[PDB]
């Protein structure tokens, strides 16, 4: 009954099957990329249905199936949130990943390790799915670190190239700088609101203080390549073109903006953090556009364009219009 | 070959024999700490018609 | 060993505590009692030292 | 403790007569087993030093080592148990004979005892 | 299979010990300059230029192409600083002071 | 389902609207729901009925352990180790039960927040009040005890709190 | 790495102890074997114990 | 081999205590410790003073 | 508990009377069986403990460490199986005897319901370790490392004997149950201050605390693979385990007596993480990483909050497994390379791919990647420290960043890049090494499913 939960879980489940089959026989043939592409397309077509049901009715739901552990008065359970944001962002990401994998089936035909490349792409997609549909801060952190590790692994695809290793380490460094603020926010929320779940966080903080929002903004700036920690996004273009097209262009780099979107009931209650995030977005978008105005490498120009767009959606967050930022995403 | 593999594989029983010996020792050592059996203020229970001791 | 550890009997009394809490909350909500009591031990049994200062 | 000058002590007696009033240690006492193990270790070390097959050079010698160690361990355990029994007997007798120095404590209940509470923050 | 004399030693004061140390490190005597005899324990280890390892001749046929090294030369005291994966001192089109001024 | 009690986990009557098709265009949602039901729910239902009828052929029960009440640490001698042990065990069990009570209240609060949607700030005042009361009681009871907590430390904290509140009340009355 | 871990932390606890015990061992064990000095020290300690511990 | 030996095992035998080395050691090994001790002592003193005054709003601070 | 101690003792006659070409098989099989049997201790209850007898008791803190200790020995045998090929039968049997004695002493140490027995076995676990370090070591500096490891531990632990005997004379008993139940506050006096210092320093020297860690790099570098693994996996947890047990008597002195050690650890974790960045050696780098993690555990223990204790226990178990795996990988590289230098062999991922993915997984686990128990312990400790003071987050985050940096530096330098040209003895990896690292890593990814088994008694 109510197929919303069943289908919304089933898309994320079917996205995992080729990872399980990676040790089977099909992994050793040339049929694997087509298998992964077909799996992604089927997952997208299946996830298209909850979007229709939400559009018809306005369907929202959270599922807490597996109860991981209880620490005194705190419970950690594998809980997924299937609100408008997740149920709308899943099909877009799946569609883009399907197109990118079909393109990669032609771009990377000469790579001996193409099956491993497709497996890494699927792992990144699974981790981004985890991050998007997360409901408690710990699952969000799981996805947050998984996407960073996948970006590290895919940036340095060519191990012989020294610049690839340098860029991967640089991206990891900046993402850890963001994770500092993420961990600060997580600790503050647990120690003050006594829960990592978004529901209790939203109830218990009518006037959220400066520190947790500061930490969240720092993490969003770290992962969304804002002005303070921008260069990792332009320098992450040492990876293969499909990786840059999928990870560091449209899906992985919007994780910080998505995090700021998710905590919008708390951002409204504070006026200083809104000012700071608006200023950060404005300065970073102008700086990256000005840098792109004179670049000579095409991938560099598109990377700086991505950075400018991320700055624009951060500005959108600054003026208290999170839904418009989601639309722009 | 019987009585020949024993001269080479008699050592494999040492650990299992010691494990059984240790279980017996644990039971014997437990038998000396029955000074409060069925006398605790919380688990005090009336014996069944066919039980002699609450636990061994 | 992993299967044995997974199916270890609940000696930590996690379900027992949940059932006891359910019964306590139901009883205290039915009769209007104020759920948790701020005093762990009843004041009557406790004897205080009179200062008279 | 210094029970050397204890009255009514035979100068050179290993086990006084009153020591026969105590239960003798069982032949399966763990300490006796440890004496046997020490004797076996001594036998193995003797075999090793003389450059002989360590485990199976002299069975009679190892048996004699174990038996002598067990004998001395048994008698030593008897003497030790007697001495500890004497110590406890003297302690209880002296406590009984001097009630002034060992007054009965006024029993108290935690309900009427004020202990300082140091919070952890 | 290395003799005790091949290992580094104390800071040499006499010119004879300086020449022996310079010969040990496979470098010219007047091209060898040890660290100043301060408290720190550099000893008689040559003070190679603070030149990085990214700006070495990239077209030369090195024995270790990735590290841009040849078998047997004296190794910079701070090689793990300059491995092309870390800080490098390549000259820039714009001067350092002007770069700092503009960015600030 | 009867697996969980309704009084301890309250749920509103969940009133829902009726379909009022304004147009003649067939909505894909109804067709998708029908096909999903026909080709998903029926096999799952049949498998579950088979499993349940297999369970019914072999039925056995498990019981909930009941613990007697034992004297607290308040009626415990200074050095009576056995009564101290019994009271300490009882206090630990009560601590676990109170933790589960707080967990119950938190679960109800989170459910109220997600159910009410965009009016959660108004419709869930009662759950927030209950959580505030229970949280204040729990904090007054077991907070700041330390890692090596014990019944004696909780009793000492209660004694100190009662001393402070008695002094405050006496000062207010004599003011 | 060098100044704190490899120089000063080594100088404080282990190296200072090693140097002190080495110097004291050199001082104590360096006796010429002459009984004249031995018996003079014996007389000195006899006088010290007679006039100090009473 | 010479580089590794000079970096690892040839530092102490060539070390001499001088004004520069002693001052650097004292500063870089003592100053941070006392700085952090002062900072954390001040923070905890302020927090405990606020708790004693009762004006901290420690509600919902159940887990610690 | 004798069902654990007796088979471990019986392991010695089996090893000594086995055939000259079958000692390793018997030792491995029966150590694995002993670990399987010892797995039963994990069923602890929310009440006091599993009081087996008057001498041995098991808690929910002693159970995970006991399981890890019993599980380590087969891995030690598999790691030591390689470099002892050219050894005589008697010396191999002596090596296995030393390993079995170490396991038995650790097993008796971890339960040890009386504190004097705990101290006796805690100091007894030193002799086999010193013999292993100073006898079966390759480098000529093994003697100095053995002397440092002996004296740094013994000088710290000697005052603990006097303190424990004094506590027995005043309190009247050193049984841990009686000590816990009859605990009384310690007045702020000089005598109590020095008793606190005596009771604390003996364990703080072993973890170790920053400033007393000079013995750890030497002991870990100069020891053989088995010695390095047992040092980094279990022997470091002795101090942490001891501190949790002995902390109860001290209150409320610790509330202000923990400041110097808190500062030392919260700065030494940063210092050692930074040191890891500039290293010319692999085993030394892993040793300094172990020092940083143990400093974090020291902070957790000194904070004395429930979340601190759970995070501490999780971090001890996770770090033990991770560092044992890292030392295994370093030894596997060193055997082929015969040099033990990070930059000497490069680009091994082209030649050994399965070794490369083992390296990647080990580095990720060391990097504290969610949802591995490493990050569980890390995050619990960070939250507890934040509750202690809001400024600790700066130090903790800096430590996290530097840890990630040096872990990925270790991975990149030895795996990525162009291979070294003048090395042509990189034989394909055996089945033994792959099985060893698989058995190292799988328990971590299995424990991340059931964290409650390794979260300590305050769960
Ligand atoms: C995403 C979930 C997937 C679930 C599907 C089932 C997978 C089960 C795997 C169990 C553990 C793997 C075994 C470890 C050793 C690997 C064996 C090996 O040698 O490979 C050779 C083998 C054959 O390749 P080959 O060509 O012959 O050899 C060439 C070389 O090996 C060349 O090798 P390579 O180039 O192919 O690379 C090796 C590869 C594979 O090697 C590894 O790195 C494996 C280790 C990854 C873990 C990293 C440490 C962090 C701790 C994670 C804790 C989670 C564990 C949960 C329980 C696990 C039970 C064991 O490395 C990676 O792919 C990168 C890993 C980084 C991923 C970061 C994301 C982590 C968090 C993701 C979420 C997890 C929880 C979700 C919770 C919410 C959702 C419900 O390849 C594989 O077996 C690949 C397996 C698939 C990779 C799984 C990695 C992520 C999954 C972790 C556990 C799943 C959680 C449950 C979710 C279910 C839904
Ligand atoms: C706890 C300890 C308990 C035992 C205490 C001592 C007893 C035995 C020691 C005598 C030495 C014998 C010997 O050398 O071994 C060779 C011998 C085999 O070789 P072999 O061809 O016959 O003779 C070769 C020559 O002996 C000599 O061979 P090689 O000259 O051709 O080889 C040269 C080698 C030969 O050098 C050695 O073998 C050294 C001898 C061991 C030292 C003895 C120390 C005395 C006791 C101290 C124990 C300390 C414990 C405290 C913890 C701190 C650890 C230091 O020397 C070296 O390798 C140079 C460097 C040495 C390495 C570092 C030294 C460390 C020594 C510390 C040992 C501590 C643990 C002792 C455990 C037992 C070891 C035998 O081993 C044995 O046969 C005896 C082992 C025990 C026999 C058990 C049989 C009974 C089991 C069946 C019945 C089941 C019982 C339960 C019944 C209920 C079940 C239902
Ligand atoms: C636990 C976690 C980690 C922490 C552990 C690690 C860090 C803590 C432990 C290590 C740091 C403690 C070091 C402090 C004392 C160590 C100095 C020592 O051992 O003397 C050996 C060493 C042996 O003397 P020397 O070999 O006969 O003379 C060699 C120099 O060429 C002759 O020098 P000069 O004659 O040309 O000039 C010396 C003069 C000139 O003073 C100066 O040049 C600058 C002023 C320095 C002190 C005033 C501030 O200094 C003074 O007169 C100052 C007296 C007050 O003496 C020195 O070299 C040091 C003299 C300067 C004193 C600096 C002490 C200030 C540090 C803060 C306290
Ligand atoms: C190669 C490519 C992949 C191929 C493989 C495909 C298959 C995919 C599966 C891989 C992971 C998928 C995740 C699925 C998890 C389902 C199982 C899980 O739910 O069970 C866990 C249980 O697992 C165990 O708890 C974890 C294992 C225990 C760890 C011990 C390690 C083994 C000993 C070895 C030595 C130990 C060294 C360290 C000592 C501390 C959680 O238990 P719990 O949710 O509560 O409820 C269990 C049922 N109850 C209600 C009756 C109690
Ligand atoms: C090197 C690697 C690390 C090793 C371990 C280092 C940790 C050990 C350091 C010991 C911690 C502090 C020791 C004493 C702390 C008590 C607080 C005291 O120091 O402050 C004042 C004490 O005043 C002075 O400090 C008196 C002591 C001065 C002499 C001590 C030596 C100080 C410097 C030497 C440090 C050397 C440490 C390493 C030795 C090798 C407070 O004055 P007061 O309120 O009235 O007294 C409070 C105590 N009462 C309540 C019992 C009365
Ligand atoms: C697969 C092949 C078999 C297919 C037939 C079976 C289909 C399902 C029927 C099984 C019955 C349901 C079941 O498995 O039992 C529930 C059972 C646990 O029992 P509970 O009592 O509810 O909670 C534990 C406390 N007692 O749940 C499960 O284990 C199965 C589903 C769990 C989710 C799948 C695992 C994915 C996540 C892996 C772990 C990741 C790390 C932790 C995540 C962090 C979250 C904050
Ligand atoms: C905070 C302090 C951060 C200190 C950073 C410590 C790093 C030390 C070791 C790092 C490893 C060294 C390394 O990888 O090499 C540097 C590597 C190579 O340089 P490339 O440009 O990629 O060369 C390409 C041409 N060949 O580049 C890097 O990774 C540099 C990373 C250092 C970044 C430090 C600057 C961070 C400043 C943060 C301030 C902003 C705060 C946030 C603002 C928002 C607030 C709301
Ligand atoms: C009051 C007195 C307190 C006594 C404390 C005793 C501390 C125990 C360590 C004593 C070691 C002293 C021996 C020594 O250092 O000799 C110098 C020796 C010379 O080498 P040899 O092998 O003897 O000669 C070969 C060449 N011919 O120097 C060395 O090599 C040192 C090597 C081992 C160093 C070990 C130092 C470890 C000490 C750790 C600190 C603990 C100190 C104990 C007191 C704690 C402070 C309260
Ligand atoms: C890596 C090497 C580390 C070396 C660590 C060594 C330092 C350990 C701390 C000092 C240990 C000695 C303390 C003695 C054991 C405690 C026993 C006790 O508590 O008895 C006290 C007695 O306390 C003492 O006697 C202490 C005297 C100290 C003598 C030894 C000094 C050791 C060095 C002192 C400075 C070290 C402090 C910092 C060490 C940092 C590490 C270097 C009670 O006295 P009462 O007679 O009962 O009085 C009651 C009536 N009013």
């Amino acid at each position: 009954m109510n197929p919303f939960a069943s289908l919304t879980l089933t898309t994320l489940t079917i996205l995992t099957i080729p990872i399980m089959m990676s040790n089977s026989n099909i992994y050793k043939t040339n049929l694997y990329p087509n298998y992964v592409k077909t799996t992604v397309s089927y997952a997208f077509t299946l996830s298209l249905v909850p979007l229709l049901m939400f559009m018809h009715t306005g369907q929202e739901m959270i599922i807490s199936n597996w109860h991981w552990m209880t620490l005194q008065t705190v419970e950690l359970s594998l809980s997924f949130k299937m609100d408008y944001f997740s149920v709308m962002f899943i099909p877009v990401a799946l569609f883009v990943t399907w197109s990118i994998m079909e393109f990669s089936m032609w771009y990377m035909h000469s790579d001996p390790f193409i099956n491993r490349f497709f497996k890494y792409l699927l792992l990144f997609l699974i981790t981004m799915m985890i991050l998007v549909t997360a409901n408690n801060l710990f699952q969000l952190f799981i996805g947050w670190e998984g996407v960073g590790i996948m970006s590290f692994l895919l940036i340095g695809w060519w191990h012989g190239r020294t610049d690839a290793n340098t860029a991967a380490l640089q991206a990891i460094l900046y993402n850890r700088i963001g994770d500092i603020g993420f961990v600060l926010s997580m600790a503050w929320f647990l120690t003050h609101s006594n829960a990592w779940d978004l529901q209790q966080i939203f109830m218990l903080n009518n006037e959220c203080p400066n520190m947790p929002l500061i930490g969240l903004l720092l993490a969003a700036a770290g992962k969304s390549a804002q002005f303070g920690l921008h260069p990792w996004l332009p320098s992450a273009m040492e990876g293969p073109t499909p990786v840059s097209a999928l990870l560091h262009s449209s899906t992985m780099v919007v994780a910080g903006v998505f995090l700021l979107i998710r905590f919008y009931p708390l951002m409204e209650t504070n006026k200083l953090v809104q000012t700071m995030t608006l200023c950060l977005g404005a300065i970073t978008t102008l700086f990256t556009a000005l840098c792109a105005i004179t670049q000579n490498d095409i991938k560099k120009i598109v990377a700086f364009s991505t950075s400018s767009q991320l700055g624009l959606m951060m500005v959108t967050i600054g003026i208290n219009q999170p839904h418009l930022a989601f639309l722009h995403i | 070959n019987v009585l020949q593999i024993v001269r080479d594989h008699w050592v494999h029983i040492l650990v299992p024999v010691g494990f059984v010996f240790g279980c017996y020792l644990d039971r014997r050592s437990d038998e000396k700490l029955t000074a409060f059996r069925n006398k605790s203020l919380l688990f005090k229970r009336e014996l069944r018609p066919n039980e002699e001791v609450t636990w061994k | 060993g992993s299967t044995f550890v997974a199916y270890l009997p609940d000696y930590r009394m996690q379900e027992w505590a949940r059932r006891e809490a359910e019964r306590l909350v139901k009883y205290r909500e039915a009769n209007g009692l104020p759920l948790m009591e701020s005093n762990c031990f009843d004041p009557n049994k406790i004897q205080l030292p009179e200062d008279e200062d | 403790t210094m029970m050397s000058g204890r009255p009514g002590r035979v100068p050179l007696q290993f086990l006084p007569n009153e020591a026969r009033s105590l239960p003798p240690p069982k032949l399966t006492d763990p300490r006796l087993v440890y004496m046997g193990f020490l004797g076996y270790c001594s036998g193995l070390i003797d075999n090793a030093i003389r450059r002989r097959p360590v485990v199976s050079a002299g069975l009679h010698r190892q048996l004699l080592y174990v038996t002598s160690f067990v004998f001395f361990g048994y008698y030593l355990l008897k003497r030790q148990d007697y001495m500890y029994a004497l110590r406890d007997h003297d302690m209880f007798a002296y406590v009984k004979s001097h009630p002034e120095d060992f007054p009965e404590k006024d029993k108290k209940t935690y309900g009427e005892i004020l202990e300082e509470f140091h919070p952890v923050r | 299979h290395v003799t005790k004399d091949m290992f580094p030693g104390p800071y040499p004061k006499t010119p004879e010990e300086r020449a022996a140390a310079a010969k040990k490190y496979n470098m010219r005597v007047e091209d060898y300059e040890p660290y100043p005899d301060d408290g720190m324990g550099y000893g008689d280890y040559p003070k190679l230029p603070d030149r990085s390892q990214q700006e070495r001749d990239p077209w030369y046929d090195w024995d270790h192409p990735d590290l841009r090294l040849n078998w047997g030369e004296p190794i910079h005291w701070d090689l793990d600083m300059y491995i092309r994966n870390r800080v490098d001192t390549s000259p820039t089109p714009v001067s350092w002071n002007t770069m700092c001024k503009h960015l600030f | 389902p009867d697996s969980w009690d309704k009084d301890v986990y309250p749920e509103p009557p969940r009133r829902t609207p009726a379909p009022a098709p304004q147009t003649s265009l067939p909505n894909p949602v109804t067709y998708l729901t029908k096909i999903f039901d026909l080709l998903v729910d029926r096999p799952v239902t049949l498998a579950r009925e088979f499993i349940e009828q297999q369970h019914a052929k072999n039925r056995y029960y498990y019981y909930h352990r009941e613990f007697r009440r034992v004297p607290d640490i308040t009626e415990c001698e200074e050095k009576d180790i056995l009564c101290m042990f019994e009271a300490e065990m009882q206090w630990r069990r009560d601590y676990k039960v109170d933790q589960e009570i707080v967990n119950i209240i938190q679960e109800r609060l989170k459910a109220c927040q997600q159910r009410e949607g965009e009016s959660y700030r108004q419709n869930c005042a009662k759950e927030l009040e209950q959580f505030t009361q229970v949280s204040k009681a729990f904090q007054d009871r077991y907070s700041d005890l330390g890692a090596h907590y014990s019944a004696r430390k909780c009793l000492a904290k209660q004694k100190q709190r009662m001393l402070a509140e008695r002094k405050a009340a006496k000062e207010a009355a004599a003011a | 790495s060098s100044l704190l871990d490899l120089i000063w932390l080594e100088t404080i606890l282990p190296k200072t102890t090693s140097f002190i015990q080495m110097k004291m061992s050199i001082m104590v064990s360096n006796q010429k074997g002459l009984i004249k000095l031995y018996f003079l020290s014996f007389l000195i300690t006899i006088m010290i114990s007679m006039t100090l511990f009473n | 081999i010479r580089w590794t030996y000079a970096r690892s095992a040839n530092i102490y035998p060539n070390f001499r205590p001088t004004p520069k080395t002693s001052l650097l050691g004292a500063l870089f090994g003592i100053g941070p410790l006392f700085f952090w001790y002062y900072v954390f002592k001040t923070d905890r003193d302020k927090k405990e003073k606020l708790i004693q005054e009762g004006k901290l709003d420690q509600t919902f601070n159940i887990s610690y | 508990m004798l069902k654990i101690i007796i088979p471990t003792t019986m392991l010695l006659p089996m090893t000594w009377m086995s055939k000259h070409n079958m000692i390793w098989i018997n030792a491995t099989v029966h150590s694995l069986l002993i670990s399987l049997i010892s797995l039963s201790l994990l069923n602890q209850l929310g009440e006091n403990s599993l009081n087996f007898s008057l001498t041995f008791f098991s808690d929910s803190l002693s159970a995970p460490l006991l399981v890890l200790t019993t599980w380590l020995l087969p891995l030690m045998l598999m790691a030591s199986q390689s470099h002892l090929s050219k050894e005589t039968t008697t010396r191999k049997k002596l090596y296995i005897t030393m390993l079995i004695l170490l396991q038995l002493f650790l097993i008796m140490t971890f339960t040890a319901t009386e504190l004097i027995l705990f101290y006796i076995l805690f100091e007894a676990t030193l002799v086999p370790t010193l013999i292993i370090i100073t006898r079966w070591g390759n480098q000529t500096e093994r003697l100095n490392a053995g002397l440092y490891f002996l004296f740094y531990t013994l000088a710290g632990s000697l005052p603990l004997l006097v303190a424990l005997v004094y506590i027995q004379n005043t309190t009247g008993s050193l049984n841990f149950l009686i000590i816990h139940y009859w605990s009384h506050p310690l007045s702020n006096s000089w005598s109590n201050i020095f008793m606190w210092l005596a009771c604390i320093m003996a364990f703080m020297v072993k973890m170790p605390l920053y400033g007393l860690h000079l013995w750890l790099p030497k002991a870990h570098v100069e020891a053989p693979i088995a010695g390095s693994m047992v040092l980094a996996a279990v022997l470091l947890k002795l101090g942490g385990y001891g501190m949790m047990r002995i902390t109860t008597i001290l209150n409320p002195l610790t509330n202000y007596m923990a400041y110097p050690f808190l500062m030392l650890s919260m700065w030494g974790m940063i210092m050692t993480s930074s040191i890891c960045l500039r290293q010319t050696d692999l085993k030394s780098l892993i040793a300094y990483s172990s020092v940083s993690h143990m400093a974090l555990v020291i902070v957790a223990i000194m904070i004395q909050t429930p979340w601190s204790f759970m995070g501490a226990t999780a971090l001890m178990i996770a770090h033990g497994l991770t560092s044992s795996m890292l030392f295994c990988l370093a030894n596997t590289n060193y055997e082929r390379v015969h040099s033990r230098t990070m930059i000497l062999a490069r680009g091994l991922q082209t030649l050994l791919p399965l070794m490369a993915t083992w390296w990647l997984v080990a580095s990720l686990t060391n990097l504290a990647l969610p949802p591995s128990i490493n990050l569980i312990g890390e995050l619990f400790i960070i939250t507890a420290s934040f509750s202690w003071s809001n400024i600790t987050i700066i130090l903790m985050g800096m430590n996290m960043m530097i840890t990630a940096l040096y872990s990925l530096y270790m991975l990149i330098t030895t795996q990525r890049g162009k291979y070294t040209h003048h090395i042509n003895n990189i034989k394909p990896s055996f089945t033994r090494e792959n099985a060893l690292m698989a058995l190292h890593i799988l328990p971590l990814l299995l424990l991340t499913l059931n964290p409650k088994m390794i979260l300590g008694p305050l769960y």
